[PDB]
């Protein structure tokens, strides 16, 4: 038998955070996107 | 022709080819170069220039 420990790349995290990490999906290679949300999520500004 | 009666020389002909040269070509080039309120902005950390 044996355990294991796994776990993302990456958790960025602090207050003001979103505006800048997204910087690092455009500074490398990536030109199409798609996006999943709610319909709550939608109607309002988020 | 104004010019030409009171300064002496020149020919009425060449400056009339010449002023309408330095009236257009300045406005083909400096049309679209924001020179006022902002310029760019740069949102990494926040500047505006």
């Amino acid at each position: 038998n044996m355990l294991w420990h796994k776990l993302p790349k990456s958790i960025y995290f602090r207050r003001g955070s979103l505006p800048i990490a997204l910087d690092e999906v455009i500074t490398d290679g990536h030109k199409r996107a798609l996006i999943v949300t709610d319909r709550f999520l939608f109607n309002n500004g988020y | 022709k104004m010019a030409v009666a009171e300064s002496g020389m020149g020919i009425v002909e060449d400056k009339v080819i010449k002023n309408h040269f330095a009236s257009e070509y300045i406005y083909n080039a400096y049309k679209d170069e924001k020179t006022c309120g902002v310029l760019s902005e740069d949102d990494t950390f926040g500047t505006i220039t």
